[PDB]
RNA sequence: UAUCUGGUUGAUCCUGCCAGUAGUCAUAUGCUUGUCUCAAAGAUUAAGCCAUGCAUGUCUAAGUAUAAGCAAUUUAUACAGUGAAACUGCGAAUGGCUCAUUAAAUCAGUUAUCGUUUAUUUGAUAGUUCCUUUACUACAUGGUAUAACUGUGGUAAUUCUAGAGCUAAUACAUGCUUAAAAUCUCGACCCUUUGGAAGAGAUGUAUUUAUUAGAUAAAAAAUCAAUGUCUUCGGACUCUUUGAUGAUUCAUAAUAACUUUUCGAAUCGCAUGGCCUUGUGCUGGCGAUGGUUCAUUCAAAUUUCUGCCCUAUCAACUUUCGAUGGUAGGAUAGUGGCCUACCAUGGUUUCAACGGGUAACGGGGAAUAAGGGUUCGAUUCCGGAGAGGGAGCCUGAGAAACG
RNA sequence: CCGGUUGGCCGGUCGGAUUUCCAACGGGGCCUUUCCUUCUGGCUAACCUUGAGCUUGGCGAACCAGGACUUUUACUUUGAAAAAAUUAGAGUGUUCAAAGCAGGCGUAUUGCUCGAAUAUAUUAGCAUGGAAUAAUAGAAUAGGACGUUUGGUUCUAUUUU
RNA sequence: CCCGUCGCUAGUACCGAUUGAAUGGCUUAGUGAGGCCUCAGGAUCUGCUUAGAGAAGGGGGCAACUCCAUCUCAGAGCGGAGAAUUUGGACAAACUUGGUCAUUUAGAGGAACUAAAAGUCGUAACAAGGUUUCCGUAGGUGAACCUGCGGAAGGAUCAUU
RNA sequence: AUGAUUA
RNA sequence: AGAUAAGGGAAGUCGGCAAAAUAGAUCCGUAACUUCGGGAUAAGGAUUGGCUCUAAGGGUCGGGUACGAUCAACUUAGAA
RNA sequence: UAAGGUAGCCAAAUGCCUCGUCAUCUAAUUAGUGACGCGCAUGAAUGGAUUAACGAGAUUCCCACUGUCCCUAUCUACUAU
């Protein structure tokens, strides 16, 4: 349309904002960041929707102008920046560290940690490539961009980072056997441990996938988003860590607490 | 102004199709350059997403490379002799890419008696050295030696000059050489 | 594809230098490609004289995408044919189907014969011309 | 909640229609109308015409301020507080309105960009710019307006404008400032002839062209053109280096040149700190602005497969003067008859092409029902189109823009 | 033969849950002329490998990278995917209801906490287990498959010399 | 019970001289604005290079004579930006003229159809309807209709070993 | 040969 | 006997009588009606010079048991 | 009455009255055309009704064109003199 979008209605942002139909005909448009549109949370929606630090939309950009907050240890004071997956965020006040990870239920959960575990995070490489002068570098899941890494690393890997440089402490490999996290689709959230994956050269690599009840499915390997070895997750889960459970259990559950 | 589109051709199956849209500004066209030699005129144009594209005019003098040496050589452009596309472009005198030109072989030659000192047409101990160790490679072969002794060499363009501003090129050899001088000497 | 020459233009293909200083085996160099998705670059298109820089092996066409197979009707014309994708539509209401067609044109290399009724696959690749996407990577008759 | 009824006969059974019945985010109207909550609303005929008035402008600590604007510095002699107008920089291409056009066209799901542009964001990223490069030249930094304003003014009227005098910049036009090594060329000279060489020019990025590398299923022998490592010149010979892709002339590197020469900070705010060779010497922080390249993101444009109402009282359509392909070129941001030159005569069709009509924008959906389904969908969301009908074009990353 | 679902004596818990079980149901595997792709590899696997009953050495997919022949579909199963709103539907006293996605619980001064499911989604496109049904080509004036063989033609090609 | 002509009233559509009329779309040809692109144009402003003199000023042979700045004016080139105007091209609005396609519409008159409480002329059909009806084809006549040739039973016969 | 309308 | 006339255009006249206008060639386009053969040069429009070029169209002699040499016509198309 | 003009056609080159009546063409039309028909006196090989093509045939209108005309003027050759 003539130009670049710079509006956006509600009923066109996404379903896992869980933004309510009334309050307003116009929805919070994320600005251009290092994760896409939808895949991605706004501060706004953050701090107003999910924990209720404020309650007006005034009061968070006078939070953010205000610097209290700072994700990825930047203050990063922009009304619309997208918060996407795996991310850190920092609070002196209060000295919270929140991470965003999804839950079972397709949604962008609230993690709660330190400052510790906030100064390493996990990344995915979203490609490699060799950059100007010879340089081999890669590209991650949140927009960083990385210069000089292990041969080792190759596509569909995962990076462990310092946040003061974007250097890398370390590195996991690809292979059969090895603890993920699905980012993407009806598996949003699920946590399932390579069994194998199959190629289809042309296109389409897709991976099957399970969780520690036995129970498998199949997903895409761009989907995917891999977390480490069986049993230790590199980073703290929230409640449920990808489980899925039927619907009964659950009604049956909050009848057990009521 | 010129477009680019298929809305305004006919489909495939032979139907009209209907006016729809008005046209675009990412569909245009423009008008060709027909560059010429002497008096050198670049006019740039703004593009999508600026992008500047020097639209070459009056292109005097150009650069021209002879490949199994390697080397690359600034010269002049006697004018055109064959063109495939166009047999206009040929009279006209309109430089383009594929276009088989006369250059002044002044540069190449000097250049050889400097790198090799082997004559053409008609002392120090480094130098005598150089061309010792570069001898057994002067025996280009007959067409090229020959256009040499006339001062005027055949190349072709292999720049998009109105595209680029450089009328650039390659000097022909063996055997698509032999073809454009049968294709030039059919009578 | 009796004559490589053909056209008034020196047909070739870009940037392959043939070197006359060096004296090497075989005489004039050929570039290829292995188109992927699991086809082979034949022997033909090897040893062929031609060049056809719209083809999928020796050119510059790659094949990415959808892939198709259908029964060669038409060759009557220059590295060109059509062929007729034969399908059945279905229809909810009446709860059965119905034959349809729908006569993609393909671009062919030298490297391929073929004649009427040939089942053939192909592949998606950049636009070849106003009709075309399509460019055949494997016959399936003799 | 899978329902029937009245009417042809003197009467009977049937076919068959009429009428009844129930509903509608289906409209109009009538008669009546006390309350809470929620809420459509000049679409249908005229995408017919419009008075008047609004609907997009915008600053910080931080681009430019002697407002001959306003408070008071008294921490400030250049201002350094606040601050209209104006230059500059962004945005004005989003939103909002309508549904006239349009029947493989838009559109919906689904592919590709190994075929392209992309402001802004987000992550990285310019020791190499003095070209007889030693006086050729300020680098504790260089040149020019011009607005606003002063006053002279001109038209009946206009968001009309001229003449004369200033002055500003992140506005224009220019422009140097930090190592060390390493290869090519020449090449003085010794001349050696195993051949060694002083001294001199280049190398960053970007554009354009050409070339080379960009790889690698397995193990031993005979030699040479000249030993190549070090030598018992018996030959031990290992050591050797290139990433991704389903797949590339991919990423990327290096040779040889092109360029009228791109970028490589003459910008701005706070706090003002340390070494002493005790100085306007040298270093030093947190930021804002902009900038060449790459990736990312919001996009954009083309694009694969499938699907659209009624019509044969529309059966052949397309190609003059592009229709189908090929070659070459121009143009494009890019592929491509998108356009041109030449050549081959192709391409679509009863599996409904092509032509006509449409009270046709499409879809997600809406009414109605046991199931199957029929009808509607301008209308809140997604994608298209348009600004009275058409055509053209400037600015910009992005318009064929109509505030 | 194996193991999963359904119940079933004994209830060995005071309407939940257990063993050998009489029974059914589909699943996984071996053999009966039933190769239902194997070469390089490393796992050598189930290891004939056995040290006294917790030991050194069986046939590579059961893990993988690559080659390879992979004759075709229609159908059907399962999954990925179908933007929200809408429809059906979980929970929720809008005081009921249309609605909406909220709310609830404290020592009510520090505060704590479950939600915002799930389903449908025509055709078409992708992977997927099946092999009934419908066609579909294969070997007949044999240019027919395995061939350790034995030649000749051909090019490619690593290790050394 | 029922058929048709003819007569009166009203409606609906058709044919029809009028090279009918208007409205809209597509369009050959001719003229062709306007921007854009290319060949020039050159008002105008502006930087550099000298360029000699009307003659002040000072410094030096202090006597003629010399050095440079100055208000002044030609004259010459070296350039930068540069509008009006201009050639050619592609985009192509609009007008004129024809053609064609559709949508309504006028019309002397001609020939139909339908509706009308009680018009005129007959009596064709329903009984063997008083010449059995009907089907096709051809001719005839005020009108129904009659007649010829073949066909049917929906006939007035299921029937003559 | 024909027996007007309505019941 | 031959010609030309501004503006108008058959108003002249029994009547467009006389005169004008049209005119070759190439390309485009072509109605009703019809005995299907025609109407048809229907109607109606465009182009045409000079010069310099370019493209196609041929004849005969030549090959161990694809191509060359040589000779001469105007036909048509296209561009500056 | 021998039998009473059938089909068809028309103010037609046949229609007196007659410049028939209606429509159209026109500003105006005894003209042209299309219709009506008790047709003085239409009519079937004394051939009726059409009819493409053809015509130095008769008639009407329209486009172009023009000294035919408004309204005449000028020029040339041959005469006249």
């Amino acid at each position: 349309a003539r130009g670049p979008k710079k509006h956006l209605k509600r009923l066109a942002a996404p379903h896992h904002w869980l933004l309510d139909k009334l309050s307003g005909c116009y929805a919070p448009r994320p600005s251009a960041g290092p994760h896409k549109l939808r895949e991605s949370l706004p501060l706004i929606v953050f701090l107003r929707n999910r924990l209720k630090y404020a309650l007006n939309g005034r009061e968070v950009k006078a939070i953010l102008m205000q610097r209290h907050v700072k994700v990825d240890g930047k203050v990063r004071t922009d009304t619309t920046y997208p918060a996407g997956f795996m991310d850190v965020i920092t609070l002196d006040a209060t000295n919270e560290n929140f991470r965003l990870v999804y839950d079972v239920k397709g949604r962008f959960a609230v993690h709660r940690i330190t400052d510790e575990e906030a100064s390493y995070k996990l990344g995915k490489v979203k490609k490699v490539q060799l950059g100007k002068k010879g340089v081999p570098y890669v590209v991650t899941h949140d927009g960083r961009t990385i210069r000089y890494p292990d041969p080792n690393i190759k596509v569909n890997d995962t990076v462990k980072i310092d946040l003061a440089s974007g250097k890398i402490t370390d590195f996991i490999k690809f292979d059969a056997g090895k603890l993920v996290y699905v980012t993407g689709g009806r598996n949003l959230g699920r946590i399932g441990t390579i069994v194998h994956k199959e190629r289809h050269d042309g296109g389409f690599d897709l991976v099957h996938i399970k969780d520690s009840l036995d129970n498998t499915f199949v997903t895409r390997l761009n989907n995917v988003f891999v977390i480490g070895e069986q049993g230790k997750p590199y980073i703290s889960l929230p409640k449920g860590k990808g489980i899925k459970l039927s619907i009964a259990e659950e009604r049956d559950r909050r009848r057990a607490q009521q | 102004g010129i477009s680019r589109d298929s809305r305004h051709k006919r489909s495939a199956t032979g139907a009209k199709r209907a006016q729809f849209r008005k046209k675009r500004k990412f569909e245009l066209g423009r008008q060709p350059a027909n560059t010429k030699i002497g008096a050198k005129r670049i006019h740039s144009v703004r593009t999508r997403g600026g992008n500047k594209k020097y639209r070459a005019l009056r292109i005097e003098t150009g650069n021209f490379s002879w490949a199994s040496e390697g080397i690359s050589k600034k010269t002049r452009i006697a004018g055109v002799v064959y063109h495939p596309s166009n047999n206009e472009l040929v009279r006209t005198n309109t430089l383009t890419k594929a276009a088989i030109v006369q250059i002044d072989a002044t540069p190449f030659r000097q250049w050889f008696e400097a790198h090799y000192g082997q004559t053409l047409g008609k002392k120090s101990k480094n130098a005598e050295r150089k061309w010792a160790a570069r001898a057994a490679s002067a025996k280009i072969e007959s067409s090229v030696e020959s256009q040499f002794s006339a001062g005027r060499l055949y190349a072709c363009i292999s720049s998009r000059p109105g595209q680029s501003g450089r009328c650039d090129g390659y000097i022909l050899e063996g055997e698509e050489l032999a073809f454009y001088l049968r294709r030039l000497t059919a009578k | 594809e009796l004559t490589v020459q053909s056209e008034r233009a020196f047909q070739k293909q870009p940037h392959i230098f043939n070197n006359p200083k060096v004296k090497t085996s075989k005489r004039t160099k050929r570039w290829y490609k292995n188109a992927g998705l699991g086809f082979k670059t034949p022997k033909t298109a090897i040893e062929g004289s031609y060049i056809d820089k719209k083809c999928p092996f020796t050119g510059l066409v790659s094949i990415r995408g959808k892939i198709l197979t259908g029964t060669v009707v038409s060759t009557k014309m220059h590295r060109t044919i059509v062929i007729r994708r034969a399908y059945l539509h279905y229809i909810p209401k009446y709860n059965r189907y119905e034959k349809r067609h729908k006569n993609v044109p393909v671009h062919v290399s030298p490297a391929f014969r073929v004649q009427v009724g040939d089942i053939v696959t192909v592949g998606q690749c950049r636009p070849i011309s106003k009709t075309v996407r399509f460019n055949v990577v494997k016959v399936s008759a003799a």
